[PDB]
């Protein structure tokens, strides 16, 4: 039982009113049953994809999930990670530095 | 440079109903080529580069038949040391496998692994030698024993300094136009204000291949430990990958910190500095 | 290309 690390970020430096890729990068756990769901304004986006499980050296597991999006000075962010590991769901806002 | 193929399976059992999940990916370098997904809808190997569509039938057929077959083996597998490790039918548990072979930048044969883990901890390993085995505990060293009596590491020596690296060196050529492509890091530099005296200088590296890289803070030409950040390498999604480092700095005394990048991509490291 | 056949544990 290792705990999920999480970035959450852009495939492309963001400017508002461009289209985009937002990303969440899940991380360094396991098992491998985890719930991840991308938020805009804290509601689920619905058409969101994701890589196929694979995991490094130290067996950890990563996913990263990712759907098109266009950043706006109004809209947040936020990726919603939930694992056995975690008491309650663990939100990470989207910050475009980062 | 130096090229690896490298195959990974992950199998999770379902002890509420049905049979594992089994999901499996192939790799030369960093780039993904094939996957199996047991709850795919397909049920066969799939492309996942265009240079390996080339393939024909035969490859598609034998290929789904060994990942299919694949799958059953960890099926047998979860089971069986659901026995050695005395648990009830209740838990899920998990069985990975990750193999392949590594040559030089003369593509000849380096190294070959193959590894097992259970529920996420070292189980049984290959050697670097390809004949001896490395048994974490004492249900592997049964596991051991049976392939000793098997030939086992016969077979994978075998195909790891053969049929491994010849594939391997079959899709070098087949992809040449992106796996023999290395994309340097984009690289620059952004500035965080964080008081009117304290700043954030974040140093990025966005959309190189393959995903080896090295980013250092220097101040005053001497490495730079305190009051950085390094994330993880992470990937774009588009096949390139991402990486930052950060340090925080007085305001005004930006010019002092230098930050150094090597990738495989460049000939000689980069260095960046925020004007 | 995969390894053809993998012996149980
Ligand atoms: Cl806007
Ligand atoms: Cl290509
Ligand atoms: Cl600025
Ligand atoms: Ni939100
Ligand atoms: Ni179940
Ligand atoms: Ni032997």
């Amino acid at each position: 039982q290792r705990t999920p690390k999480i970035q959450v970020y852009s495939r492309h430096p963001a400017e508002n009113g461009k289209s985009n890729f937002l990303n969440c990068y899940v991380s360094g756990f396991h098992p491998s049953d985890i719930e991840v769901d991308l938020l805009k304004n804290g509601e689920r986006i619905e058409k969101v994809e994701h890589s196929d499980l694979s995991f490094s050296k130290d067996w950890s597991f990563y996913l990263l999930y990712y759907t098109e999006f266009t950043p706006t000075e109004k809209d947040e962010y936020a990726c919603r990670v939930n694992h056995v590991t975690l008491s309650q769901p663990k939100i990470v806002k989207w910050d475009r530095d980062m | 440079g130096s090229h690896s193929m490298r195959y990974f399976f992950t199998s999770v059992s379902r002890p509420g109903r049905g049979e594992p999940r089994f999901i499996a990916v192939g790799y030369v370098d960093d780039t993904q080529f094939v996957r199996f997904d047991s709850d795919a809808a397909s049920q066969r190997m799939e492309p996942r580069a265009p240079w390996i569509e080339q393939e024909g039938p035969e490859y598609w057929d034998g290929e789904t038949r060994k990942v299919k077959a694949h799958s059953q083996t960890h099926r047998v597998d979860l089971g069986t040391l659901r026995g050695y490790y005395n648990q009830s039918e209740a838990g899920s548990h998990t069985v990975q496998r990750m193999y392949g072979c590594d040559v030089g930048s003369d593509w000849r044969f380096l190294r070959g692994y193959h590894q097992y883990a259970y529920d996420g901890k070292d189980y049984i390993a290959l050697k670097e030698d390809l004949r001896s085995w490395t048994a974490a505990d004492m249900a592997a060293q049964t596991t051991k024993h049976k392939w000793e009596a098997a030939h086992v590491a016969e077979q994978l020596r075998a195909y790891l300094e053969g049929t491994c690296v010849e594939w391997l060196r079959r899709y070098l050529e087949n992809g040449k136009e992106t796996l023999q492509r290395t994309d340097a890091p984009k690289t620059h530099m952004t500035h965080h204000a964080v008081s009117d005296h304290e700043a954030t200088l974040r140093c990025w590296a966005l959309s190189f291949y393959p995903a080896e890289i090295t980013l250092t803070w220097q101040r005053d030409g001497e490495d730079q430990t305190q009051d950085t950040e390094l994330v993880e390498t992470r990937p774009a999604g588009d096949g390139t990958f991402q990486k930052w480092a950060a340090v925080v700095v007085p305001s005004g005394q930006e010019q002092r910190y230098t930050c150094h990048v090597q990738h495989e991509g460049l000939p000689k490291p980069l260095t960046l500095r925020w004007e | 290309i995969l390894l053809n056949k993998h012996i149980d544990a």
